[PDB]
RNA sequence: UUAAAGGAAUUGACGGAAGGGCACCACCAGGAGUGGAGCCUGCGGCUUAAUUUGACUCAACACGGGAAACCUCACCCGGCCCGGACACGGACAGGAUUGACAGAUUGAUAGCUCUUUCUCGAUUCCGUGGGUGGUGGUGCAUGGCCGUUCUUAGUUGGUGGAGCGAUUUGUCUGGUUAAUUCCGAUAACGAACGAGACUCUGGCAUGCUAACUAGUUACGCGACCCCCGAGCGGUAACUUCUUAGAGGGACAAGUGGCGUUCAGCCACCCGAGAUUGAGCAAUAACAGGUCUGUGAUGCCCUUAGAUGUCCGGGGCUGCACGCGCGCUACACUGACUGGCUCAGCGUGUGCCUACCCUACGCCGGCAGGCGCGGGUAACCCGUUGAACCCCAUUCGUGAUGGGGAUCGGGGAUUGCAAUUAUUCCCCAUGAACGAGGAAUUCCCAGUAAGUGCGGGUCAUAAGCUUGCGUUGAUUAAGUCCCUGCCCU
């Protein structure tokens, strides 16, 4: 009734997430004038990685579609 | 073979039943009676209002369930040259062979 | 994402009524799903009368 | 393969004789609704709208009676045809009081006001071989108090058991 | 915000097959009982036929926790619409009457 | 300066004015009690970040069937989601709109966010208009419903008189009844709504109608004892017992008295009943309550860091006090143990969307577990082998073995989780309470009271409430003194 949910404010500002990136993306690579070059990595075949490849990371590696996980030292 | 006849209120209950009787006592048929079972009354009390005001009291609401069973030991086609009756709609019919 | 948790598979919370998704007031157990305010109204539509 | 007991199957029907008729009561509005009557037949489930204005039943080509029978089919579960409808006509308009307050809503609503509305409907039912009415109109009725209009003409019994009848 | 692909024209096909939709009040949120004759439960019922609802195209009825979705005659018209993408085929509803 | 002030006279409304009646929510004569103690559960006030809220004499206070571990939940604390429909318009990403692996932070394996960078495909995101939701406010805007007046008997029109007229007589001096229910006198007659009559339950009875989903007599299979054709239980006809269809049966009718021809009261017989209990219930209101029952709704507020909706907790229970409805005792007409013996309503599974009822056998001291069977039901629990009661033993007027509050330890059941609440079982701790001031509640015969069972709540679930059974009184059949109400 009388009492107002007011902004007691101990958390100022926080935004919503904003995907950003490049201009464009070059997953390739052009050798010889017509041979691609691969640079990242595939993934294994469940149904998953036909046309998915993997993210780079420090140690993890990671699919797009079916979220495959994948690690390695 | 048993047919069961539950109705919704005894006045056509008996109306049927009688329809029943009067077409099937001119057959070769022993025509077994229309056994009388227990009425069944689903009781159900009400607070008759959707706040608490006044004295407690309470709508009781009831129903009169009324079923009957023949018995009619005869071939299965016998049966559904009986079953087909034109019939009033507050009536069941249930058969066991 | 978490969109479904607490499962709510017993108590007051399962119980849906069938007249307007009332949950506050209780809801019988008869084969039966009515509010009690409305059951006064639509019993003689159901079948059920005073005597 | 599944069955429930006669005391709850009564009960089921009875739901679904009040939800199928105060669902056409909500939709069908328009014209002069005044009941359903169902007949259980295992091969053909007979449903019957007893209507005044059966015009807008039927259609312009057939059409709403057979849609409001896909209506009933595809949630109370009757494939193949099972639920089949029929309407049928009303001729005594001044005889069923729920065609009776159905016509008096349209009138309210779009001007008319109250009082050539209630001694115009009361007219109708009493030439209409009725031996008494009674229209009790109550509500915001010009002004902010709650004034309730009410008329009575001929006879009219209101206590004991044929009350309902 | 979308769903496979196969949502949007299996609900208009379904739709364009028959012309009356039933959904139910319970948006998910305490239990996810299914479609009766899809995949989608509720919320994505709504989802399409909100659409509908708002530009006039099919009427809204309610009833007891139900929507029910009517065909009006200009809802028709506008499904020509939808009518663009299979050849014109008129449903069990219009066409004939037995 | 004002368009009224005023005078008879009618109908309401009001009165703290008079008269006549009614009510066991009023009394007399009584019964059970409460108010005394403990406990359960609501209310006020306290306390708290929250202790959601309305209702406050009958007509609020175990009421919202309101019995909360989150659910219910509407209140606080912290954190996700848009279900932002639909139009124009900004970027339109040379097609990049949403979803996430690992680490940090957070209950979180919530991509909430950060380091990191793959995926989804023209439905996106943002803005400008609008829209939806709300258990947010407003019952003094309301609909509907309920309660109260009122479970009391009171209201209206047609013809006719009285008056110019609103209106009045009808609708009443008296008697009688639960009654404006009648007789009566009559400026009134025929009449209407209501009360009765209506419907249901209970009470009777038939060689009426009939039943292997209900029983009886004989009878055979067949167990036991006296042994003397007998006695008790298990596995061809008729509805008397169980059930339900119609019709009948009770009307103050027969007699005598009290009464104006009267309306009607009293005593007895025949009878099963000299009349049982409920539902519906007039015109009209309360400025009674419900927007927190509704996708019933007007107005106001918010709408993306949300009064919308999800997730994890706490809270509604929190106690220096007062009050109400209730449960248990204060014992010997009783407590303990053992034996014996009788019910009726009604409920029960694979449900319109998640679910029971339980027989048998075994294990365990117990609450319980395991395997199997039956029941969608007069079929199975179940010939509901209930409590109270009857017989025998122990106690012996001691706060005792009555009371079992408080509290410690352990074990099982449902739930995902009962800890600042489950529930039940076992042991132990053993308080007040010695029949309760002032006042107050209910009740006239299978009635109060004792006592247990079924449903509603539920998954585990009653001390609340609705109905059912068992045992089952003392007092009245009268009045206007207390209180409330009706009429002139
Ligand atoms: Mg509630
Ligand atoms: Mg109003
Ligand atoms: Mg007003
Ligand atoms: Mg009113
Ligand atoms: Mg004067
Ligand atoms: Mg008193
Ligand atoms: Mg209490
Ligand atoms: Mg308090
Ligand atoms: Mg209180
Ligand atoms: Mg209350
Ligand atoms: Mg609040
Ligand atoms: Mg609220
Ligand atoms: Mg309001
Ligand atoms: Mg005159
Ligand atoms: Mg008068
Ligand atoms: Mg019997
Ligand atoms: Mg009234
Ligand atoms: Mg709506
Ligand atoms: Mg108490
Ligand atoms: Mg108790
Ligand atoms: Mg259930
Ligand atoms: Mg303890
Ligand atoms: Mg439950
Ligand atoms: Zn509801």
């Amino acid at each position: 009734k009388r009492k107002k949910k007011s902004y007691t404010t101990p958390k100022k500002n926080k935004h919503k997430r904003k995907k950003v990136k490049l201009a464009v993306l070059k997953y390739y690579k052009v050798d010889e004038n017509g041979k691609i070059s691969r640079l990242r990595r595939e993934c294994p075949s469940d149904e998953c990685g036909a046309g998915v490849f993997m993210a780079s990371h420090f140690d993890r590696h990671y699919c797009g579609k079916c979220c495959l996980t994948y690690c390695f030292n | 073979i048993r047919i069961t006849l539950t109705s919704r209120n005894v006045k056509s209950l008996e109306k049927v039943c009688a329809d029943l009787i009067r077409g099937a006592k001119e057959k070769n048929l022993k025509v077994k009676g229309p056994v009388r079972m227990p009425t069944k009354t689903l009781r159900i009390t009400t607070r008759k209002t959707p706040c608490g005001e006044g004295s407690k009291t309470w709508d009781r609401f009831q129903m009169r369930i009324h079923k009957r069973l023949i018995d009619l030991h005869s071939p299965s086609e016998i049966v559904k040259q009986i079953t087909s009756i034109s019939i009033e709609p507050g009536v069941e019919v249930e058969v066991t062979i | 994402q978490l969109y479904w948790s607490h499962p709510r598979k017993f108590g007051q919370g399962s119980r849906s009524c069938r007249v307007c998704s009332n949950r506050h007031g209780l809801i019988r157990k008869y084969g039966l799903n009515m509010c009690r305010q409305c059951f006064r109204q639509y019993a003689k539509d159901i079948g059920f009368i005073k005597l | 393969a599944v069955q429930i007991s006669k005391k709850r199957k009564f009960v089921a029907d009875g739901i679904f004789k009040a939800e199928l008729n105060e669902f056409l009561t909500r939709e069908l509005a328009e014209d002069g609704y005044s009941g359903v009557e169902v007949r259980v037949t295992p091969t053909r489930t007979e449903i019957i709208i007893l209507a005044t204005r059966t015009q807008n039943v039927l259609g312009e080509k057939g059409r709403r009676i057979r849609e409001l029978t896909a209506v009933v089919q595809k949630r109370f579960g009757f494939p193949e045809g099972s639920v089949e409808l029929y309407a049928e006509k009303v001729a005594t308009r001044g005889l069923c009081a729920i065609a009776q307050a159905e016509s008096l809503r349209y009138k309210l609503l779009g001007g008319l006001a109250v009082r050539r509305a209630c001694y115009g409907v009361l007219r109708f039912i009493m030439e209409s071989g009725a031996k008494g009415c009674e229209v009790v109109v109550s509500g915001k009725l010009r002004g902010q108090r709650a004034k309730s209009m009410k008329f009575v003409d001929g006879l009219m019994i209101h206590s004991g058991d044929p009350v309902n009848y | 915000m979308l769903m496979p692909k196969k949502n949007r024209i299996a609900i208009y096909e379904l739709l364009f097959k028959e012309g009356v939709m039933v959904a139910k009040k319970d948006v998910h949120m305490p239990k996810h009982p299914e479609l009766a004759d899809k995949n989608v439960p509720n919320l994505h019922v709504m989802k399409a036929m909100q659409s509908l609802k708002s530009r006039g195209y099919v009427k809204e009825q309610f009833a007891w926790r139900h929507f029910y979705w009517y065909l009006t005659n200009e809802g028709i018209q506008y499904l020509r619409d939808y009518l663009h993408l299979p050849p014109e085929i008129v449903p069990a509803t219009l066409r004939r009457s037995r």
